[PDB]
RNA sequence: CGAUGUCGGCUCGUCGCAUCCUGGGGCUGAAGAAGGUCCCAAGGGUUGGGCUGUUCGCCCAUUAAAGCGGCACGCGAGCUGGGUUCAGAACGUCGUGAGACAGUUCGGUCUCUAUCCGCCACGGGCGCAGGAGGCUUGAGGGGGGCUCUUCCUAGUACGAGAGGACCGGAAGGGACGCACCUCUGGUUUCCCAGCUGUCCCUCCAGGGGCAUAAGCUGGGUAGCCAUGUGCGGAAGGGAUAACCGCUGAAAGCAUCUAAGCGGGAAGCCCGCCCCAAGAUGAGGCCUCCCACGGCAGCCGGUAAGGACCCGGGAAGACCACCCGGUGGAUGGGCCGGGGGUGUAAGCGCCGCGAGGCGUUGAGCCGACCGGUCCCAAUCGUCCGAGGUCU
RNA sequence: GAAUGCCGGCAUGAGUAACGAUAAAGAGGGUGAGAAUCCCUCUCGCCGUAAGCCCAAGGGUUCCUACGCAAUGGUCGUCAG
């Protein structure tokens, strides 16, 4: 449940640290973004000399949420933060690493690169 | 147009192909036929179904005479299923198989006098910024001198629920003939213990 | 909505309502029979039937439990020594409520008696 | 009729009795059958059980873990057929029935608050001496 | 608000039509099987003190 | 770098 | 002018169509794709932000689209009160001055009680020619009506290439709607535990009040719920719009038309869901009572039935509705289970002690699922047909 | 017959709003024609830098006792300033 104004950690080495969702790229008027949904974001905090810098308007895919996501098998999974991975217009990651676990929902949603770079897929 | 009377018993989930499927459990049969509606005599076609046995001590004479002509023990409720003429003289859950698709009718839970926010999902008022005793009020209800009145059907506060509701196209997940049970995926109107009607769907 | 909720409110907040029940319990267990309004009477039944049943157990844990409501040690003694023994073979139902025929004058309220059973 | 018995009757085909009893505060490894791309796998999830909400067949339990610097909580139905096995890896003694407070604690604060439930540990070791 | 107020005096006919629902229903009363007095059903008889066939209360 | 920063 | 509250916002809509999108078309300087432009179409839809009192507008990020207008520039006995529009104050400017300025600036009392119409809900009465208990037909209303992406067809037709379809077929969404509580997530005013201060019971131990209308804190059943779950828009039939025809004169040719007949829209009718015989045009079917006594009328006693009263209820403001009333499981208790809390008190043992260990998943324990006549629905009363005329 | 006329009487709104701090009550026993409301007892709750006590102002018999309840008391009243 990410929506405009929501801050997210960036789980990659793109240089970003914190992004604030400014749009949920899901149809005409999606209220929320969950795992696997792409957002548009402003970069609110970056480390010096990165691929992205503070003030960039980037796209990112939500890779884990503090709201638990439910699964057709009757189980759920929840994380301790909202994290996302900065991507390009071809849904490819813009960094070389991703940090922390990601939700397996990314695989079925079409983000095979990120899932591979993930240390754990839960 | 097969149909059967039932009582809603409660909800659960079962597992089916490593997938959790929320179900609501309905006790349907057995349902004797007590009167058949014919085009020759009644102008249409239907079966009057009985359901749930009744203590004869509390069945009055005119009803007792009705059951008698049918050859049926006294029953609690009588409901008709329209355009349905079962070959037998008793309808059970076995008229439904798993994977079929049904419409379920029940009486929704009664909320009594419901405000405009619960009944009609109105937005109410602000909760600060000067809002003055209107937090749950409906707002304007009209215009001014033209038309100088309120439309019929204007959404307002009033009784909500305890009405007939049909939810449609529910998958029949399982049927347990030994206990007249019927598992249906999803949500069925009404409280546990209420009277439901299960009919073959009208969705193609 | 009030769907499947147990418990009268009796237009008292939570600590006043518990105190109402405790004071009525003391009065019933003291006099054997008391007059109240019908709604209060109907609520007393459960509250007192539990204290009596605990008195049937008789152990020290029961006494301290019952003391939490009744507070009066002599009263509990009468409950454990005199009242509870006469119910030893009775499975619940230690209290009865019978309605009275005349209402109060000043507020028309319907009255009932609540008594301990024989 | 007894509506409650009818529901328990519906649930009886799916009730499991092979899984070990455990309590909040116990550290646990759940072997869980997942599907990834084509095939299906067994992925272990090991952590402290922070709650067990009971509803007969519909009872569920939450297991919390720190994975690569991120807290992960996972909820499992206790009678889920996707559960291959559950290995008790440690018995912890809690004083609460729900342990959400360990979300705000460091690793050494948790270790100090949830210490080994020596009693039930002895019980496990006394069993398994079944012969 | 802006203080709503009757626009016209209610007519004799109209205020009496309002009151067509105000007649009291007489108290419902059964005879007491002991003393034969008229009393409300399901109450202890206030005349002889009996209910359910036995003496319950002093009159 | 929490948590929002000032700078 | 013995008062028609004046901008904007919010809330709630509803209508028009000169149509923003979606559906159907003709022309194109239409290869395809994507456009342009005109015609038909008002069913549905028509996003979230920054600035500003703003309407408007500009901008950011999206979108199928971010339509324009009416309804007293819709809506202050619905809310707001930022602007404007009293009294205070100041700036620029004008005036000798008092003062003044659709110039600016800071501040600045928006009235508990709805009689009538109207609207949302719910009853009472009478009627529907015997009196009743059931089950129904549906005249006529109302609700609903949205849409995108990806894949297959097929990198095919078209195209130098870039690019890239029609038709047909799958899958997955967004917003909205109805219902629901198994799951996820709330609440859960006393369901359990822990805690501080104080006063008290009874000194220890154990407890009770108060600290909020829960003292505080950690939890939390049923219920009510959404963030959660199911399901819905349809399909289909029919008649049409623009538009395209078949056959065809008048008018030897031609012409969709004058006779006749096709095709053709998210739109119209039906279909789906809900209300519904006060539909006074008051419908239909099944069943029950039965022709009573006394001078289309009266008074009585009754029949079938119903009401009263009572125990209650996921029904409910009252009313109504539904269930039950001893031939009974309706509520209360009690028992069993569930569920919550998380190992009571007492005792024993270890420690100088705070405590710890065992007894012990103990004790307590709302509503949920059941059982059990232990308590209470005692006993009764009053209404209620004899059926108009051709 | 009108002057938002004057004085008085009586209507309507209506058995409606309200009955004046949300500190809170319950039972038993008295009294009496009559009692939720007066007296007594027990239980409960509220104030306690007061919601307790003592002066001053102002008020002017409101103090105490007996006997009463038409009106006054926002209900009742056997009680009371
Ligand atoms: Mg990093
Ligand atoms: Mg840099
Ligand atoms: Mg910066
Ligand atoms: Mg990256
Ligand atoms: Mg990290
Ligand atoms: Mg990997
Ligand atoms: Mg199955
Ligand atoms: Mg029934
Ligand atoms: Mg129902
Ligand atoms: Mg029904
Ligand atoms: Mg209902
Ligand atoms: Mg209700
Ligand atoms: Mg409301
Ligand atoms: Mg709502
Ligand atoms: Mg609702
Ligand atoms: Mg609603
Ligand atoms: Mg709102
Ligand atoms: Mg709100
Ligand atoms: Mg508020
Ligand atoms: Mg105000
Ligand atoms: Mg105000
Ligand atoms: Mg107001
Ligand atoms: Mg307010
Ligand atoms: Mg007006
Ligand atoms: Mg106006
Ligand atoms: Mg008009
Ligand atoms: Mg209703
Ligand atoms: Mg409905
Ligand atoms: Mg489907
Ligand atoms: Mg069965
Ligand atoms: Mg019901
Ligand atoms: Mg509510
Ligand atoms: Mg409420
Ligand atoms: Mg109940
Ligand atoms: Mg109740
Ligand atoms: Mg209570
Ligand atoms: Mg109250
Ligand atoms: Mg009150
Ligand atoms: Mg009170
Ligand atoms: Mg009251
Ligand atoms: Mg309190
Ligand atoms: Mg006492
Ligand atoms: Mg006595
Ligand atoms: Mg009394
Ligand atoms: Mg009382
Ligand atoms: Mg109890
Ligand atoms: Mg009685
Ligand atoms: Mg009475
Ligand atoms: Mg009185
Ligand atoms: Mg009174
Ligand atoms: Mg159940
Ligand atoms: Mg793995
Ligand atoms: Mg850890
Ligand atoms: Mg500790
Ligand atoms: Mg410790
Ligand atoms: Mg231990
Ligand atoms: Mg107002
Ligand atoms: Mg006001
Ligand atoms: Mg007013
Ligand atoms: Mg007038
Ligand atoms: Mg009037
Ligand atoms: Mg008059
Ligand atoms: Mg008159
Ligand atoms: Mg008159
Ligand atoms: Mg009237
Ligand atoms: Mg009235
Ligand atoms: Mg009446
Ligand atoms: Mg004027
Ligand atoms: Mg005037
Ligand atoms: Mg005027
Ligand atoms: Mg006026
Ligand atoms: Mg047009
Ligand atoms: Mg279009
Ligand atoms: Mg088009
Ligand atoms: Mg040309
Ligand atoms: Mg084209
Ligand atoms: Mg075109
Ligand atoms: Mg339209
Ligand atoms: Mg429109
Ligand atoms: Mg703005
Ligand atoms: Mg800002
Ligand atoms: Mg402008
Ligand atoms: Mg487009
Ligand atoms: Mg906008
Ligand atoms: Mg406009
Ligand atoms: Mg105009
Ligand atoms: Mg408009
Ligand atoms: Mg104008
Ligand atoms: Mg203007
Ligand atoms: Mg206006
Ligand atoms: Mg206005
Ligand atoms: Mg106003
Ligand atoms: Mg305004
Ligand atoms: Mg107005
Ligand atoms: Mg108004
Ligand atoms: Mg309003
Ligand atoms: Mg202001
Ligand atoms: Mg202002
Ligand atoms: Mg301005
Ligand atoms: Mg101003
Ligand atoms: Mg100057
Ligand atoms: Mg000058
Ligand atoms: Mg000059
Ligand atoms: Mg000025
Ligand atoms: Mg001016
Ligand atoms: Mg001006
Ligand atoms: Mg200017
Ligand atoms: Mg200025
Ligand atoms: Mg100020
Ligand atoms: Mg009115
Ligand atoms: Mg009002
Ligand atoms: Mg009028
Ligand atoms: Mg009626
Ligand atoms: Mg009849
Ligand atoms: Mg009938
Ligand atoms: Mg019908
Ligand atoms: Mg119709
Ligand atoms: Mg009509
Ligand atoms: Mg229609
Ligand atoms: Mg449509
Ligand atoms: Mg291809
Ligand atoms: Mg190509
Ligand atoms: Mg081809
Ligand atoms: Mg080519
Ligand atoms: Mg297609
Ligand atoms: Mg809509
Ligand atoms: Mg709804
Ligand atoms: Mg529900
Ligand atoms: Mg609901
Ligand atoms: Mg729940
Ligand atoms: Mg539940
Ligand atoms: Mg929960
Ligand atoms: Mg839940
Ligand atoms: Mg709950
Ligand atoms: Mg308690
Ligand atoms: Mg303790
Ligand atoms: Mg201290
Ligand atoms: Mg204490
Ligand atoms: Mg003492
Ligand atoms: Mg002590
Ligand atoms: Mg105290
Ligand atoms: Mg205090
Ligand atoms: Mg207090
Ligand atoms: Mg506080
Ligand atoms: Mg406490
Ligand atoms: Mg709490
Ligand atoms: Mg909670
Ligand atoms: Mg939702
Ligand atoms: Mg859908
Ligand atoms: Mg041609
Ligand atoms: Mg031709
Ligand atoms: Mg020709
Ligand atoms: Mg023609
Ligand atoms: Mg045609
Ligand atoms: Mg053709
Ligand atoms: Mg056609
Ligand atoms: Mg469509
Ligand atoms: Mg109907
Ligand atoms: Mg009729
Ligand atoms: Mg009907
Ligand atoms: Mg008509
Ligand atoms: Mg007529
Ligand atoms: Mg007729
Ligand atoms: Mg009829
Ligand atoms: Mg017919
Ligand atoms: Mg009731
Ligand atoms: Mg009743
Ligand atoms: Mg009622
Ligand atoms: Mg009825
Ligand atoms: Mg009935
Ligand atoms: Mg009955
Ligand atoms: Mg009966
Ligand atoms: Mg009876
Ligand atoms: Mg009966
Ligand atoms: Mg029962
Ligand atoms: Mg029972
Ligand atoms: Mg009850
Ligand atoms: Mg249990
Ligand atoms: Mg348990
Ligand atoms: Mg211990
Ligand atoms: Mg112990
Ligand atoms: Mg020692
Ligand atoms: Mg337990
Ligand atoms: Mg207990
Ligand atoms: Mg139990
Ligand atoms: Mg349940
Ligand atoms: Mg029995
Ligand atoms: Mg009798
Ligand atoms: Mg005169
Ligand atoms: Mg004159
Ligand atoms: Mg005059
Ligand atoms: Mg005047
Ligand atoms: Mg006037
Ligand atoms: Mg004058
Ligand atoms: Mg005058
Ligand atoms: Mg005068
Ligand atoms: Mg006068
Ligand atoms: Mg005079
Ligand atoms: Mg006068
Ligand atoms: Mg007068
Ligand atoms: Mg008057
Ligand atoms: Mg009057
Ligand atoms: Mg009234
Ligand atoms: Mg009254
Ligand atoms: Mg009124
Ligand atoms: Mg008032
Ligand atoms: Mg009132
Ligand atoms: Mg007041
Ligand atoms: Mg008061
Ligand atoms: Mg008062
Ligand atoms: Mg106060
Ligand atoms: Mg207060
Ligand atoms: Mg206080
Ligand atoms: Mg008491
Ligand atoms: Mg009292
Ligand atoms: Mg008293
Ligand atoms: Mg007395
Ligand atoms: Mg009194
Ligand atoms: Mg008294
Ligand atoms: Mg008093
Ligand atoms: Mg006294
Ligand atoms: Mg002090
Ligand atoms: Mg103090
Ligand atoms: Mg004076
Ligand atoms: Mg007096
Ligand atoms: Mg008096
Ligand atoms: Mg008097
Ligand atoms: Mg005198
Ligand atoms: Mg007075
Ligand atoms: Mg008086
Ligand atoms: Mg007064
Ligand atoms: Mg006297
Ligand atoms: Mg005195
Ligand atoms: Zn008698």
């Amino acid at each position: 449940m990410i929506q405009p104004q929501t801050y997210l950690e960036v789980a990659d080495n793109t240089g970003a640290r914190k992004i604030m969702c400014i749009r949920v790229l899901k149809g005409s008027n999606a209220k929320y973004a969950t795992v696997g949904d792409v957002i548009v974001a402003s970069v609110k905090e970056a480390i010096p000399r990165g691929a992205v810098k503070e003030g960039d308007v980037v796209k990112a895919v939500v890779v884990r949420t503090k709201k638990e996501i439910k699964r057709p098998d009757g189980s759920a999974i929840r994380f301790d933060d909202n994290a996302a991975v900065i991507i390009n217009n071809q849904l490819e990651p813009r960094g070389t690493r991703v940090f922390g676990p990601v939700a397996r929902e990314l695989r079925e949603k079409g983000f095979m690169k990120i899932v591979s770079l993930a240390p754990e897929v839960l | 147009m097969k149909g059967i009377l039932g009582v809603k018993v409660g909800m659960t989930r079962i597992f089916r192909d490593d997938r959790a499927v929320p179900v609501t459990v309905i006790l349907a049969g057995p349902c004797p036929v007590v009167q058949r509606r014919t085009p020759e005599k009644d102008g249409y076609t239907a079966v009057q179904l009985g359901f749930l046995p009744q203590n004869p001590k509390r069945v009055n004479r005119p009803l007792k005479g009705h059951f008698a002509k049918a050859g049926v023990e006294p029953v609690r409720i009588l409901r008709e299923i329209r355009d349905f003429n079962p070959e037998g003289d008793t309808v059970t859950v076995e008229i439904f198989k798993p994977g079929e698709r049904v419409d379920v009718t029940g009486t929704s839970k009664g909320r009594g006098f419901a405000g405009v926010m619960k009944r009609w999902n109105f937005a109410g008022g602000p909760d600060s910024h000067g809002a003055h005793k209107i937090h749950r009020h409906p707002g304007s209800i009209g215009n001014r001198k033209t038309p100088g009145r309120v439309y019929k059907g204007k959404k307002m506060a009033g009784h909500y629920g305890a009405e007939r509701v049909t939810v449609m196209n529910l998958e029949v997940v399982d049927v347990i003939p030994e206990e007249n049970l019927l598992l249906v995926k999803g949500a069925v109107p009404g409280p546990n213990g209420g009277l439901v009607i299960v009919r073959e769907t009208k969705k193609a | 909505m009030r769907h499947l909720k147990s418990g009268r409110k009796l237009n008292r907040h939570s600590s006043h309502r518990l105190a109402l029940y405790r004071n009525q319990a003391k009065s019933l267990l003291t006099h054997g029979r008391i007059t109240t309004t019908v709604p209060k009477a109907k609520e007393l039944r459960g509250f007192v039937d539990h204290l009596i049943h605990l008195a049937k157990r008789g152990d020290l844990h029961a006494r301290r439990l019952v003391l939490r409501d009744l507070q009066d040690v002599k009263l509990v003694r009468k409950l454990f020594d005199e009242i509870a023994p006469r119910y030893r073979d009775r499975q619940g139902g230690y209290t009865r409520v019978l309605k009275l025929a005349e209402r109060r004058r000043g507020d028309g309220a319907p009255l009932a008696l609540v008594e301990l059973v024989e | 009729m007894n509506r409650g018995a009818l529901i328990k009757l519906v649930e009886s085909r799916y009730v499991r009795t092979d899984l070990p009893e455990f309590r909040p505060g116990d550290t646990v490894r759940v072997s869980y059958k997942v599907k990834e791309g084509n095939r299906t796998r067994i992925q272990d999830f090991e952590g402290i059980v922070i709650r067990i909400r009971r509803n007969g067949f519909n009872t569920t339990f939450t297991v919390r873990k720190v994975s690569y610097g991120v807290g992960v909580e996972r909820i499992f139905p206790l009678h889920s057929p996707l559960i291959q096995k559950i290995d008790i890896v440690q018995r912890g003694r809690a004083r609460r029935a729900k342990l959400y407070f360990i979300r705000n604690l460091s690793d050494r604060e948790i270790r100090r608050k949830l210490r080994a439930d020596r009693k039930r540990i002895d019980q496990d070791r006394a069993a398994e001496r079944a012969a | 608000a802006k203080h709503p107020v009757p626009k016209k005096k209610t007519s004799k006919a109209r205020r009496d039509a309002r009151r067509s629902h105000h007649a009291l229903t007489p108290p419902t009363l059964v005879p007491c099987p002991e003393c034969k007095a008229m009393k409300p059903p399901h109450t202890v008889c206030p005349e002889c003190g009996y209910y359910a066939g036995r003496k319950v209360l002093e009159v | 770098a929490g948590x929002p920063h000032k700078r």
